[PDB]
């Protein structure tokens, strides 16, 4: 049975056992939004140009999505539905190859010129 | 063609010749000297931490860790035909320090 | 905090030097 | 003749408990757990060769006109320093020889320590009871880097005097006291003299002292834990498994130690370094564009140019940008200092630790460490983001905003990455204990299905599945070479066959020899079982 | 691959009679539309893109001679037939990547053009081919 030892479980991080492991989600929220102040105030230095502007602005866009996606986190659910000529869940699978082998099940009722199709003679069979 | 777009500072307007402009060579963040001037972009770049100092712009940075402009020195022309200091500068010079402003 | 004591020029300037003594 | 040398020395020393007890102390046989000898020997090297660079180098900033080995440079008014300095490579019979060689040894030294560092901080060696250690070492990397900063601005050449502007300039630009504090540094206006005084007797004694003080302490608290070692066979908390002082670790120790010495006679003559002839004295008016301070002090360079102009004027005082650059490199050193405190505070575990712990089973203190470094490189980079830029044809505006943007987003994705590799390397490490060895035998089964052989480590149930072992801190093999399944048993010469009579003794020799160690090893493991039950 | 060695030929006796047509033709006809003369790169390259096809062709004609007649390659076969070792697959490694980075390294060495960085990248790239080889007979640790 899976085992937890500081919130982490050994089922996620094999080894939670052994040494520091998980970051409160919290803490990786603080640093995150510290990063996006720095980010922010690097648009009060002397700069003339525009162009790292745009690049300070893309970064800290990308870096709060993440950290909203991160706090939210946000979830989605099983589609649930039939495609042409699939089966729905809970359906058990013939093994088709070992029907193939031994005439049994799929192929367990073949007619005599079915036999003889697929070379094999229905006398040979009892 | 580039000194007629000169932007002055206040205060020191006289402190050019007809087209001679004089700047302390030590760079106003740490005492490097910036003598990296760019003969078109009319930028001076410090070779040490990269600050640029316009030289349309009375020697404001636009760009490294220098906060302040470049001082500028008064220059002129004596009788016998050689530039001379026409006076001294208005602030000290080279880098910042705790009693260092007015 | 933005700029100690430098401000811009006052008004535009031109003039000629005409530096002489014959 | 040597019987009777012994005799009389034990009759006074009563010295035979005594050295018996430090030759028989065993030490761990790891390759990391030698980094710390090249740290020692390149330490060696440098007080060796300091002392006699120290015979023909006058530390005056008195100035002379040049006239000597060097046939440039004659006729121009430099130093006594930089003079004296030019005559030992070129008027000093294998002078050049021990000054480059002076110089690789401060390189090595430096990356000897950090290096160590690496392998102290990654298997968890700071743990209780070593925070001593962790203490004395952080202490000696940053006195070294000192040092190492004053030995090469002792020359006085047009590059190290640029180090020294940057460095005096730093000091008078801090709040309140950093105009009294220069003043009393420098004792007045940089240049001055007593300037070049102060710092070649403090880089020739106060510092080699302090240093081999802080070794030699460092070195016997050492001797007196017996050093740590990983997880293995037979090897628990209260033991230490490896070989005795005699005769294998002091011989070994001599025979790395003499490589590492051989090494730095070897670069000090083929490779060169800190050319100064090329260089000139020192004038406050020249400069060069690659002014960039030494490897080890690239870091302090490179966080003082990803620093914005933050000017703080508060009426008749300022605070200039550059002290911020200070508070940061001030609080990388606290963080550095005191981690094992801030790591057992967050983790709430101080169990006098003397097993080792690989960096695979500590992910977030791995992930940490490979976020700091890539920080501190990405400092060292910027650093040197002058030559970088144009050897590389690259924007140097563009390389600022990397070293800017990238001290934030660089960190980030480096603890992301390696976090997943940490849990990733644990994954593959239990896939071999659960299923064992994955050989490359892809048989098929007669139905037709392709099976690839798996070799267990352990007892199997019924039909194959090995019962799953469980992890034991560690390493488990991975390849079925690593069992010396591809082991050679062809015995003999690159040309000689050798015969088969002396050649079937020895394969079987061997073979009761490496079952004896397995038995040994096993018996070990059981013993430390039923201890650990009463 | 008893087919394989022969459908080789196809392409071999059309590259072989193409080459042959396009030197003569090149060379003695006159178009107005071009210059008259033996083209040196459609030949050489079209001579000897022909020799790939014919060498991959003898080589498997050779092989194929001396092969019983495997279950793949027999008509009526039984899945129970080859039941057996299918041989030595390497199951992971990580030298793949390496000297794909250490290609790279050199990759960038010839584009700055820095000696230092061809030599590193060219000895860099050594040392992981020779890893990749002596993967599975790195002996077991000897003490
Ligand atoms: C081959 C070896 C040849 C010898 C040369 C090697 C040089 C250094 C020896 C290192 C190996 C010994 C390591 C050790 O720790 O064992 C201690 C060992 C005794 O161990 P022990 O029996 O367990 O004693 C219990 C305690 O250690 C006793 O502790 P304590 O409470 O009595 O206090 C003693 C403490 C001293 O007190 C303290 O400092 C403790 C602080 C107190 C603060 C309050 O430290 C010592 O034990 C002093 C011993 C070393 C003397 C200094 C080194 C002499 C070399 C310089 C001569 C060459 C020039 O002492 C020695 O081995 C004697 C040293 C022999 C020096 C020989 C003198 C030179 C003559 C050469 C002539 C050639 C012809
Ligand atoms: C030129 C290339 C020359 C590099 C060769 C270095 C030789 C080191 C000697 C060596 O291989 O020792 C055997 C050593 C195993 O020692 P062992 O005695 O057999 O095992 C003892 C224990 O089992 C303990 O072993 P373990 O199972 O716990 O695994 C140890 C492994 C821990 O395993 C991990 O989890 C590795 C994850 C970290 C790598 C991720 C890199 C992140 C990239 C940053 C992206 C920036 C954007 O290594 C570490 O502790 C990581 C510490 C250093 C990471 C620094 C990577 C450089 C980042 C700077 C970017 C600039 O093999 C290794 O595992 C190699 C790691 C040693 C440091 C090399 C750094 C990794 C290279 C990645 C950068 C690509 C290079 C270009
Ligand atoms: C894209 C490019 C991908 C490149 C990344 C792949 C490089 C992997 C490094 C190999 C070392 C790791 C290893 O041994 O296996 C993993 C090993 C765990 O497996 P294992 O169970 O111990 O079995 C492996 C054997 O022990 C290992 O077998 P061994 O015991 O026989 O080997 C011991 C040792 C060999 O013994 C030595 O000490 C060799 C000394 C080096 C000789 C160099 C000759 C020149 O191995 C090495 O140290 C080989 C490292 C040489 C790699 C050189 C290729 C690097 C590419 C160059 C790029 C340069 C870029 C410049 C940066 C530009 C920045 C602007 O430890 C690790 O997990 C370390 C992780 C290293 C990071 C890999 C992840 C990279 C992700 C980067 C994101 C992109
Ligand atoms: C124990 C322990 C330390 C516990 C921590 C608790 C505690 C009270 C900590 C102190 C507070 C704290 C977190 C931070 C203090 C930050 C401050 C104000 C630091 C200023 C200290 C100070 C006088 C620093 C000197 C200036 C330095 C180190 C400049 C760096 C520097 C030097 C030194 C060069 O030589 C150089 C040469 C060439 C290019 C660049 C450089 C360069 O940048
Ligand atoms: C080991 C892996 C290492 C991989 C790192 C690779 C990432 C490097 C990205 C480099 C992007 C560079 C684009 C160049 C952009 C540029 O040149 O612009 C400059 C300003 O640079 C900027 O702001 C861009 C900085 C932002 C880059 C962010 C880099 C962060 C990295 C570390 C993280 C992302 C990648 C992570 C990969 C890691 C792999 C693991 C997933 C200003 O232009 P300027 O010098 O003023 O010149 C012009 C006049 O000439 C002309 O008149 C004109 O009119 C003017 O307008 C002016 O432009
Ligand atoms: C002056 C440079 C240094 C030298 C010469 C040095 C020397 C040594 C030596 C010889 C050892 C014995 C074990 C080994 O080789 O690993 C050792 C262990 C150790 N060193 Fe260092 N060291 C230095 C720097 C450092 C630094 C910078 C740190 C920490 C930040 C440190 C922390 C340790 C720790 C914790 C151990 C114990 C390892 C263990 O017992 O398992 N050392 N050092
Ligand atoms: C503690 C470790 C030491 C380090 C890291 C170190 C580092 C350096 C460095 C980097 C230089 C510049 C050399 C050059 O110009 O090529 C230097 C110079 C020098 N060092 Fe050291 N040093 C150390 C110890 C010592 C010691 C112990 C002494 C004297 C007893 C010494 C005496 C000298 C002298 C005289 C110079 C002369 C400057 C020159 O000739 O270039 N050093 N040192
Ligand atoms: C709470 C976390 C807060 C994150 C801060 C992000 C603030 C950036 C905004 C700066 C600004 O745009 O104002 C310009 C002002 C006019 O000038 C100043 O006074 C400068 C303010 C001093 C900032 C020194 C920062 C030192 C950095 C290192 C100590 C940290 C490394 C780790
Ligand atoms: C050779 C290098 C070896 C040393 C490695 C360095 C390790 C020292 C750092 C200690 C980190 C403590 C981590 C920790 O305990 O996590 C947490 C500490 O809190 C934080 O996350 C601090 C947030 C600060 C973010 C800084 C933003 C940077 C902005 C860019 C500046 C330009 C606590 O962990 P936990 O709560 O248990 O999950
Ligand atoms: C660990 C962090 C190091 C800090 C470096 C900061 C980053 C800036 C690096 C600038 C690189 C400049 C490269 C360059 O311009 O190339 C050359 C200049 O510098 C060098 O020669 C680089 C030498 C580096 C050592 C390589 C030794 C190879 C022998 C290996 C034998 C074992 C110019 O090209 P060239 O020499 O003509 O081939
Ligand atoms: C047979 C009696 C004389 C030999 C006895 C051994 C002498 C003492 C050896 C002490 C070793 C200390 C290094
Ligand atoms: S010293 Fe001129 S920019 Fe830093």
């Amino acid at each position: 049975e899976p085992e937890i030892y500081r919130g982490v479980s050994t089922l996620d991080e094999p080894s939670a056992a052994w040494g520091w492991h998980g970051l409160k989600r919290n803490t990786i929220q603080l640093a995150g939004w510290i990063s996006v102040l720095f980010m922010l105030g690097y648009n009060f230095g002397n700069h003339k140009g525009h162009v790292e502007t745009i690049w300070l602005l893309v970064i800290t866009a990308l870096l709060v999505i993440g950290l909203l996606i991160h706090l939210f986190e946000p979830k989605l659910s099983q589609v649930r539905t039939i495609t042409s000529r699939n089966k729905p869940v809970g359906h058990v699978e013939p093994d088709w190859t070992y029907d193939q082998a031994t005439l049994t099940g799929t192929w367990g009722n073949l007619t005599d010129s079915q036999l003889r199709s697929v070379n094999i003679e229905p006398s040979r069979v009892a | 063609a580039d000194a007629e777009k000169v932007i002055e500072r206040e205060g020191q307007e006289s402190f050019h010749y007809g087209d001679y402009y004089a700047y302390s060579k030590i760079c106003t963040h740490i005492g490097c000297p910036t003598s990296l001037y760019e003969a078109q972009t009319n930028r001076i770049l410090c070779p040490c931490h990269q600050s640029q100092f316009d030289a349309l712009h009375y020697g404001k940075p636009v760009f490294g860790p220098a906060a302040r402009a470049l001082p500028q020195l008064p220059i002129t022309v004596d009788e016998e035909g050689y530039l001379i200091a026409a006076g001294n500068f208005i602030e000290p010079l080279g880098p910042a320090f705790w009693e260092r402003k007015s | 905090c933005x700029x100690x004591x430098x401000x811009x020029x006052x008004x535009x300037x031109x003039x000629x030097x005409x530096x002489x003594x014959x | 003749s040597l019987a009777t040398v012994g005799n009389n020395l034990d009759s006074r020393y009563t010295m035979a408990s005594g050295i018996r007890r430090q030759i028989n102390k065993v030490f761990p046989t790891h390759w990391s757990f030698m980094l710390g000898e090249i740290a020692l020997y390149s330490f060696i090297v440098l007080l060796l060769t300091g002392v006699y660079l120290t015979l023909f180098f006058d530390p005056s900033i008195t100035k002379v006109i040049y006239d000597g080995g060097y046939l440039p440079l004659n006729g121009v008014e430099m130093s006594r320093a930089y003079a004296t300095a030019l005559d030992i490579s070129f008027e000093v019979r294998g002078g050049l020889f021990i000054r480059q060689m002076h110089h690789w040894a401060a390189l090595l030294f430096v990356v000897s320590m950090l290096v160590h560092m690496l392998r102290i901080f990654f298997t968890g060696a700071f743990r209780r009871p070593r925070e001593a250690n962790w203490i004395i070492g952080v202490v000696l990397i940053i006195l070294g880097m000192a040092e190492g900063f004053m030995g090469y601005s002792l020359p006085d050449d047009l590059l190290s005097g640029v180090g020294l502007r940057i460095m005096s300039a730093i000091i008078v630009g801090l709040p309140i006291i950093g105009t009294w504090m220069h003043w009393l540094i420098f004792g007045g206006d940089f240049p001055s003299d007593l300037m070049l005084d102060r710092f070649y007797i403090a880089h020739v004694l106060i510092i080699p002292a302090i240093l081999l003080g802080l070794i030699a302490a460092h070195l016997a608290l050492v001797w007196y834990q017996k050093h740590t070692q990983f997880p293995g066979a037979g090897r628990t908390e209260n033991n230490v498994i490896g070989i005795r002082i005699m005769p294998l670790f002091a011989v070994k120790a001599v025979a790395f130690g003499l490589i590492v010495f051989g090494f730095l006679a070897l670069l000090a003559g083929v490779t060169t370094i800190n050319a100064i002839w090329n260089l000139g004295p020192y004038n406050p008016s020249q400069v060069s564009a690659g002014s960039q301070p030494d490897v080890y002090m690239l870091w302090t360079d490179g966080a003082a140019r990803v620093m914005p102009a933050w000017e703080l004027y508060l009426g008749n005082y300022t605070i200039p940008a550059v002290f911020w650059v200070a508070v940061m490199l001030g609080i990388l050193v606290v963080l550095l200092v005191t981690y094992p405190f801030i790591e057992r505070k967050f983790t709430g575990d101080d169990a006098h630790h003397n097993l080792l712990q690989r960096p695979r089973d500590v992910p977030v203190r791995t992930s940490l460490g490979v976020m700091a470094l890539v920080f501190y490189i990405l400092l060292t980079v910027s650093g040197g983001n002058d030559v970088y830029a144009m050897q590389f044809h690259v924007s140097l505006n563009a390389m600022t905003w990397i070293g800017r943007i990238g001290l934030i987003v660089g960190p980030a994705i480096a603890y992301f990455i390696t976090y997943r590799l940490c849990i990733g390397l644990q994954r593959s490490d239990r896939e071999v204990l659960e299923h064992g060895i994955e050989t490359g035998i892809i048989k098929q089964m007669p139905n037709g299905a392709f099976i690839e052989v798996h070799q267990p480590l352990g007892p199997v149930d019924d039909h194959g599945h090995p019962i799953p072992l469980p992890y034991a801190g560690a390493a488990v093999p991975k390849q079925m070479n690593q069992l010396g399944y591809a082991e050679v048993e062809t015995r003999g010469g690159f040309f000689g066959p050798d015969p088969e009579d002396i050649r079937a003794k020895a394969k079987e020799i061997e073979h009761a020899n490496h079952i004896e160690e397995a038995n040994t090893l096993r018996a070990l493991n059981e013993a430390n079982i039923e201890r650990d039950k009463n | 691959m008893k087919s394989s060695a022969k459908l080789m030929y196809g392409p071999t006796v059309f590259m072989a009679a193409m080459a042959v047509i396009y030197i003569f033709a090149t060379m003695h006809v006159s178009d107005g539309g071009s210059v008259k003369g033996v083209e040196w790169v459609g030949s050489v390259a079209l001579v000897l893109s022909a020799g790939l096809t014919l060498m991959l062709g003898v080589y498997l004609h050779f092989t194929e001679v001396r092969v019983d007649v495997l279950p793949e390659d027999w008509e009526e076969a039984e899945v129970a037939d080859k039941a057996g070792t299918l041989g030595f697959f390497s199951p992971s490694s990580i030298w793949p990547a390496a000297m794909s980075g250490a290609v790279g390294f050199l990759a960038f060495g010839v584009v700055y053009f820095h000696y230092w960085m061809i030599a590193v990248g060219l000895m860099l790239l050594i040392f992981t081919i020779t890893k990749l080889n002596l993967q599975y007979g790195v002996p077991k640790e000897k003490h």
